[PDB]
């Protein structure tokens, strides 16, 4: 059967990760011991895509923890689910990054790359046959760009046939705390583009206005942030794991999410953002659930779209639904703005239809996005980049580590290039 | 070492307490292991003329059993076992908690043991642990004599038939009695159950 | 693991280590004597202190610091204080003669036969220690025996061990007080040497120190038990993320690398907020916002520098207690909105945010306040190059006319050195102005 | 808070009614009595054992 | 079974005796009388003491040794003492005559109609033995009485017994401290003619004993009573491997077939890395891997020879007390894989260990410290030939000049004797540095 096994990398995704699985817990009914409390047949039927089962009736995770500092895994591991993660999994190093790139890139992954690659095919034995495999990491992240970059490049030769789903998050653009972070991304994103088939693209910056628009808690817990970015996450992958009218392969949904090759960038989308008395003061309906859907306020990801156009849209709904009021909404989108589409791809929107609603709301549903709003990212980055390339601050380090400028050089070119083509596409 | 494996995904090397160790320690001339002496049960006695020298290590909790050699006869032993912390004989093999070692509240003046398969009993002890059971009865409150003054200070109705069969033994006034009967003429007036230590 | 072992040079350098200790000891419940309460908090070394102290097998906490000195008087006083038990006896290494305040004095006469023994000291602390990221060098610019005797042994760990961090700590000298005109002698000597082997050298000056203490806090008439308590604070605070945890956490290494641009200047600012007085702390409120702009306004700063003087390279930020990224990220997007706060073209971002969920603790017989959310503000600015401009002309004049010159060729020196540091100085002064120019 | 106790402490007062046990640490400097003069036993325990005899024949230690 | 027999020859190695029972006495609680308390462990005398004391049924313990002496006063007062009772009156042989410092006049003088005495011991204790492995033998090379009588009761012991070991004691000479200048005669006498005789001779020196004492035990003016405390103590180590049990146990058989390469030579060098006062043990720990790296710390040597000007061939470790393979056989490994220590690369193994689980115990009145994990390091390296090295340029020159040669002339020697030492001493060098080299 099809299974998929999952990567957690970087300090970010070791809170994603954890958030993240114990969703699928609550959302599947394991008690925290690990003992399922089988109340739904088809939970209990499509467990097998992401948990193996042990003795006892206790479904092992397949998922991988890598990191090099022990306090965050020591927390991770005393949190409420760490029981349920695996002391075999828990591979990691005895360095401090330094919050480096070229130093988990060249020095500290050469020494744990054999480690993880012989966990990892350990339980790929383990299973049958995999989808492929899913990341959580940031970009901008020290130790997940380092083990990210080198890791899905040492996966490509390995299994050149499956899915490298990548979830990593973009860092605020305004403030990044790091100094050498835009270093870190443009180095990062030049293998990325090259290797991977997929990426998320998150930030926080938008977070924090969510929790400002519908949250409207003034100060929540960056836990609750992943909460969101786990529901959004877990939202494609209800498709697999439940019955119901909805192609859930991802490759059913990438061939019609991606037109070109060098696409892999794609913002989430979510459904109904609910706060204080609009709980009680709802009319949950297919139109006004379409018509928050499409927000640019219910945006997340990066920026707003209406700087630029869209190229490919699909959208999950998760529900008791029909296939006329999604139709429908169809339609009357598609009249509503039309010219802001693009005339390369007329209907250009892809619909799949969840039966099985969440565990606490009937109606719900997920958005993912392929339009003409990145440019203002790597625009941004760029300026940077060259400013501070431009007299190299902070260079002693990476070259102490024996890199040089040159691949700096192709590292922004290739960038370069994705500018002129995601202009050169849509004007 | 299981439980050291059982407390985070690092190990740590547990040990054992100096503390313990330091004031419980045969120190200079002074001694610390007890050394009791009692014999065997088995369907019928062949060998109980070796009296085990029972070593219980106060800072180890280690019995030791040694075997002083009789004359003429087929003993030819000595040490029984190598200082050894023992198990509890009430415990399982299939564990699931921490399994138990016997400590220092059993072996009460005339005891029934088991270590770990022969059934071994309890007759006497030496002066020097006995001055120790006198002097800490925080955990040996058998050696508390105070104690017993009040079991038998309950009953009040045997009181004459204390008085005259205690004096039937007696038949010149001499103002001295054997322990035989001594010991003898007490287990019946608690009906079978004194414990040999209070008598001692 | 996460550890460091702590050095401390100079007798002046020595009362400031024992209140940090003191200090340490405090938040982790240590007894004078060396062992907890019945609780159990021991082992093989592995707990809270595992970082600091050495509670090993045996009981008893054992601080991993060396505690060196020339002149036996004050070493001994502490040896016989309160904490003289927890103290490994001869990491407290004394000395039977002094530098007499020379650098050369403390870096060659008498050194050569006492750092053999430390050398000894640190090598079988080397063993036992499992990472030891660094060391924190506790000494004076100005020291009797803290400049010279620092010298050679900073020399010394760096040729054998250059794979590591060197944290260094050194009082500024006052720019208008000296209590010897020899200060800046063994000062500039100092600075000449360590440029090319220290790796982070923080400074502080105690007029302002002092100022600080009758502005808030209202002390009048402070005492080093003041002094060494406030100091002691602030390197509590940069190593509570080794102590406790955080919503992130950084570390030394990160430290090194974001907070210095280039070779050369490893020179930052550290700047603590909330030092306010308890009964004001009582009847006010403490938030993100005024704190942050407390912290940088520009009086609060220990160093006589005018920030708009010069311009801004690097920050940190160190928020310790109960804190949200969300005030905190807009407060500083705000700052980033001033117009005053000149930071440098060349860095978009120049800070570095460590967030810490435990509050600082007051101490007993304590003349703090009760802070619930602290910070401690390390940066780095070119407003620092009016020091050694300070210092450079006051050395021109006096070294024009060589002043006690005899006392130092008479015992084994030469013009040459002093030479040097000069043109590395006015280096040091170049190379400030050629970043500083944009 | 002490230096106001000062008026209690001197106005109408000042009117009138109208009238270790182990030792110390070794390589410890600062003479005090006798040492040297004894010996063979070591500095912690130099100091201890004297502890109790320097409350003894040394008396002369206040 | 196990025992062995003990000869201490020579009032130099008689404190060193009783000091040994008055250690073994202790850890067997053994009372002065020579009876325990009512207690049971008497019988046809087999129990612990059965290796050490003969307490037969008579009770009481009697040690296995003999006290040969020759001058009346020390051994009467010892006779004197608290244990004479314990002690066999005739084994405290006597003698009413000194040998004046001379080998040879104990050698013929006196010693033909003490032999004989001696001997009559000899076999009566020989006899009541059942397994005896072998001797002990304290001694003195710069023996007033040691150095004459040892040597000819040698001979006889080797001619007629020549089937088990000979295990010999003696302090080595001061390589600069000389109470006597006759010294170097009788001491090259002593060397030429055991190298033919002796299985496993073991020497020490007391300058190093003293350094030791006010390093660490802080004892800046020691006695004997912490002298002999000392090697008491390491005799104990050695032997506590017959006495008790552990992971495994070795005997002196294996000592002689590991340690020993090639026959002359057979001078490996002892040393224990616990030594520490308490008070450091109090407040420190002991672990495998520190004292390792103190055992082979070239100071902790009681030989005046620096390991870096030879080479190791021999290495003994025996670890008396709570200890586990793996974190020993992990310290070995990193001691090997350690460049600055130089074995000789003959041997890829050249350790033997000893793993015994009973801590060594403290002495009341004492002065060493509470140890659990101990440690006795034999070992043998080419760098002893300096000893000789220096005796020999210190023998050539008073040779060169007969010095009280009519002392020795006078009463019954000749030159030949002598003569036949220096070439025997000059092929010990000769052999050293044969085997010096690869
Ligand atoms: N887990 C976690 N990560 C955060 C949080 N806030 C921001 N981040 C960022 O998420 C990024 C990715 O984490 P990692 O890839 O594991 O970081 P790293 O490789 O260890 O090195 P750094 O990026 O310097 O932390 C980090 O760089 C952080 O800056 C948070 O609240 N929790
Ligand atoms: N760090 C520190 N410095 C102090 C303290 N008190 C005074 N100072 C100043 O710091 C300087 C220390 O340098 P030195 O006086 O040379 O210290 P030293 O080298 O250890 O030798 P001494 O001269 O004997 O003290 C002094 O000149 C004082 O002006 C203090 O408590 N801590
Ligand atoms: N073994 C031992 N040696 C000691 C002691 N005290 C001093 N020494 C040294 O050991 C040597 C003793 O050797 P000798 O003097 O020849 O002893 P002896 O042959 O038994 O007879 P005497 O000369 O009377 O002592 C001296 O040179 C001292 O340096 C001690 O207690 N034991």
């Amino acid at each position: 059967m099809r299974e998929i096994v999952h990567l957690q990398a970087g300090q970010c995704g070791n809170q994603i990760g954890a958030k993240f699985w114990e969703v699928i817990s609550d959302e599947h009914g394991i008690d925290p011991t690990g003992t399922y409390h089988g109340d739904s047949d088809l939970q209990l039927e499509r467990i097998n895509v992401y948990y193996n089962e042990a003795t006892g009736g206790k479904y092992v995770p397949r998922a991988v923890l890598v990191d090099l500092e022990p306090g965050t895994m020591d927390s991770v591991r005393s949190g409420p689910f760490g029981q349920i993660f695996r002391p075999d999994n828990f591979v990691f190093g005895q360095s401090g990054a330094g919050n480096n790139w070229a130093k988990g890139h060249y020095t500290e992954g050469a020494e744990l790359v054999d480690s993880v690659l012989d966990v990892v095919r350990k339980e790929a034995e383990s299973c049958d046959c995999l989808q492929g495999f899913q990341l959580t990491h940031s970009l901008g992240g020290g130790t997940g760009s380092g083990m990210g970059t080198l890791l899905i490049s040492k996966i490509r030769e390995e299994y050149p046939d499956r899915i490298m789903n990548t979830f990593s998050v973009v860092p605020s653009p305004k403030v990044s705390d790091t100094v050498v972070e835009p270093y870190n991304a443009t180095l990062s994103v030049h293998q990325l583009v090259e290797n991977t088939d997929e990426t998320y693209c998150i930030d926080n910056e938008a977070l924090y206005d969510i929790c400002f628009r519908t949250l409207k808690l003034t100060t929540p817990t960056y836990g609750d942030l992943n909460h969101l970015v786990s529901a959004t996450m877990s939202g494609v992958t209800t498709c697999l794991r439940f019955p119901g009218q909805l192609n859930a392969d991802l490759r059913k949904l990438a061939v019609n999410m991606v037109p070109f090759p060098r696409l892999h960038f794609f913002m989430p989308g979510f459904a109904p953002l609910t706060s204080r008395g609009s709980q009680q003061y709802r009319a949950l309906t297919v139109p006004e659930l379409t018509q928050q859907m499409f927000d640019a306020k219910n945006m997340m990801a990066a920026c707003d779209p209406r700087h630029g156009r869209y190229l490919t849209v699909a959208a999950v709904f998760r529900g008791r639904m029909s296939m006329k009021e999604v139709d429908e909404q169809m339609l009357n989108v598609q009249n509503k703005n039309s010219s802001y589409f693009v005339e390369w791809i007329p209907n250009n929107v892809k619909t799949a239809v969840c039966d099985i609603p969440p565990r606490g709301l009937k109606m719900s549903a997920t958005f993912i996005g392929n339009s003409t709003a990145i440019q203002e990212l790597f625009k941004r980055i760029s300026e940077q980049f060259t400013a501070m390339f431009r007299r190299k601050a902070f260079l002693h380090w990476y070259t102490g580590e024996g890199m040089d400028e040159m691949e700096f050089t192709e590292a922004e070119s290739n960038m370069n290039d994705l500018v002129s083509e995601y202009q050169q596409y849509q004007d | 070492d299981s439980f050291r494996s059982c407390v985070g995904l690092k190990p740590t090397p547990h040990r054992k307490n100096f503390k313990k160790f330091m004031e419980l320690d045969s120190f200079g001339n002074i001694s610390n292991i007890l050394r009791y002496f009692g014999k065997l049960i088995t369907h019928k006695c062949a060998d109980v003329d070796r009296i085990f020298v029972i070593a219980f290590y106060l800072s180890d909790d280690t019995i030791s059993v040694f075997e002083p050699i009789e004359n003429n006869s087929g003993n030819a032993g000595g040490m029984f076992l190598k200082r050894s912390r023992v198990k509890k004989p009430g415990q399982e093999v299939f564990k699931s908690e921490f399994s138990e070692y016997i400590k220092a509240e059993e072996l009460y003046i005339g005891a029934t043991v088991n270590i770990n398969g022969y059934l071994f009993i309890l007759l006497n002890a030496d002066e020097y642990t006995l001055n120790y059971m006198e002097n800490n009865t925080d955990k040996f409150p058998y050696s508390n004599f105070e104690l017993a003054i009040q079991k038998l200070k309950q009953e009040k109705s045997k009181s004459r038939e204390i008085t005259q069969v205690f004096a039937a033994a007696d038949y010149n006034h001499t103002k001295v009695v054997p322990y035989n009967t001594f010991r003898d003429i007490l287990m019946s007036i608690t009906m079978g159950k004194l414990i040999d230590q209070e008598l001692i | 693991m996460r550890e460091c072992i702590s050095i401390h040079v100079g007798q002046a350098g020595v009362q400031i280590g024992n209140a940090c200790w003191e200090l340490y000891c405090l938040e982790h419940g240590i007894q004078p004597d060396g062992q907890m309460p019945s609780d159990k908090t021991i082992g093989g070394g592995d707990d809270s202190f595992n970082t600091f102290f050495s509670e090993t097998g045996a009981g008893k906490h054992v601080p991993r610091a060396v505690f060196v000195d020339l002149e036996p008087t004050v070493v001994d006083e502490v040896r016989t204080g309160t904490y003289r038990q927890l103290f490994h006896p001869e990491q407290l290494i004394t000395g039977k003669e002094d530098a007499a305040n020379n650098y050369a004095r403390g870096h060659y006469t008498i050194g050569k036969e006492i750092v053999d023994l430390v050398l000894d000291r640190i090598r079988k602390l080397a063993d036992l220690c499992t990472g030891l990221q660094g060391f924190l060098i506790f000494h004076s610019f100005g020291g009797g025996t803290g400049s010279g005797f620092a010298s050679l042994l900073m020399e010394r760990l760096s040729v054998d061990y250059g794979k590591k961090s060197k944290l260094e700590f050194a009082i500024y000298p006052a720019p208008q007080v000296s209590t010897a005109v020899v200060e800046p002698y063994n000062s500039i000597l100092t600075t000449h040497t360590t440029l090319e082997h220290s790796d982070c050298a923080f400074m502080v000056d105690n007029e302002a120190i002092y100022d600080i203490c009758r502005r808030n806090l209202d002390i009048e008439r402070p005492t080093y038990t003041n002094l060494n308590r406030l100091i002691g604070q602030i390197v509590s605070s940069i190593t509570a993320s080794l102590r406790f945890d955080g919503a992130l956490n950084v570390d030394l290494t990160e430290f090194q690398t974001n907070l210095v641009p280039y070779p050369r200047i490893h020179f930052p600012l550290a700047t603590y907020a909330p030092v306010i007085s308890a009964e004001k702390a009582y009847h006010e409120q403490l938030s993100v916002a005024e704190i942050t702009n407390a912290c940088f306004e520009p009086a609060n700063q220990m160093v006589k520098c005018d920030p708009r003087h010069g311009k801004y390279m690097a920050c940190c930020m160190l928020y310790r207690g109960d804190v949200v990224p969300k005030d905190v990220n807009a407060a500083i997007a705000t700052i980033k909105t001033k117009r005053t706060i000149q930071f440098v073209d060349w860095c978009p971002t120049g800070f570095k945010v460590g967030i810490n969920y435990q509050p600082p603790t007051v101490v007993p017989g304590g003349d703090l306040a009760k802070v619930q959310r602290a910070v401690c503000m390390l940066s780095n600015t070119t407003a620092i190059a009016e020091a050694w401009a300070r210092l450079d002309h006051k050395f021109d004049l006096m070294y024009a006319k060589r002043a006690f010159v005899h006392w130092y060729v008479g015992e084994g020196m030469e013009e040459g050195e002093f030479s040097e540091a000069r043109e590395d100085l006015a280096a040091l002064e170049k190379d400030y102005e050629e970043v500083g120019v944009d | 808070t002490q230096a106001m106790d000062d008026f209690d402490k001197n106005q109408f007062v000042f009117r009138h009614p109208v009238c270790r046990s182990q030792g110390l640490i070794p390589f410890y400097m600062g003479f005090i009595p006798s040492m040297q003069d004894n010996y063979a036993l070591t500095f912690g325990n130099s100091t201890r054992r004297a502890y109790q005899k320097e409350l003894d024949r040394r008396s002369h230690t206040l």
